[PDB]
């Protein structure tokens, strides 16, 4: 569900962003998406260990 | 002009290119101008008309 | 109203794009002055 | 995308938003084409934000 979450972005799908948003733009959007996913997975890894 | 998507399916699309429905290879695919993963196989689940 | 569950699928979508604030329902009078059947 | 362009001499096609090179891979459900005329340097006024 956290992977499906948008994390306050335009969309939760990277491919739609790449096919719609400007290739020079959306770098901050994909960076915030990947760092939100990184925070979620690091919380998962910590609770798993 | 505004280029936005709604709940209805996109009746007008920019890409015309070369229409084909060929298969039996395995490299990578594109659908509706959106990249993704998966192999287009048979669907036993019948869809609603909408 | 009968007791039961019944979903309502979207039959059709109309892009009317106009303002709508009041709705009015019409009926009919059977001619055979006139006779009105049961309609709840 | 070829009948409204490359017919007349060059237009003032300076805008921010959808990429001109991304017009061949984008799908839109509906488009609202509105036409109007302005005077002089009012082109900058027709901009988002
Ligand atoms: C529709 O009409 C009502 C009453 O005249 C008004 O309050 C409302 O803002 C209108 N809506 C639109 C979208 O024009």
């Amino acid at each position: 569900k956290q992977l499906s979450s948008k994390f306050g972005a335009i969309s939760s799908v990277l491919n739609d962003i790449f096919s719609r948003l400007d290739p020079p733009e959306a770098e901050v959007q994909i960076d915030r998406l990947i760092t939100g996913r990184l925070q979620s997975l690091q919380t998962y890894v910590t609770q798993q260990l | 002009l505004s280029f936005e998507l709604l709940h209805a399916p996109a009746t007008v699309c920019g890409p015309k290119k070369s229409t084909n429905l060929v298969k039996n290879k395995c490299v990578n695919f594109n659908f509706n101008g959106l990249k993704g993963t998966g192999v287009l196989t048979e669907s036993n689940k019948k869809f609603l008309p909408f | 109203l009968p007791q039961g569950f019944s979903a309502l699928e979207p039959l059709v979508d109309l892009p009317i794009g106009i303002n709508i604030t009041r709705f009015q329902t019409l009926l009919a009078l059977h001619r055979s002055g006139w006779t009105a059947g049961a309609a709840a | 995308y070829s009948v409204l362009y490359n017919l007349a001499p060059f237009f003032t096609f300076k805008c921010y938003g959808v990429s001109p090179t991304k017009l061949n891979d984008l799908c839109f459900t509906n488009v609202y084409a509105d036409s109007f005329v302005i005077r002089g340097d009012e082109v900058r006024q027709i901009a988002p934000g």
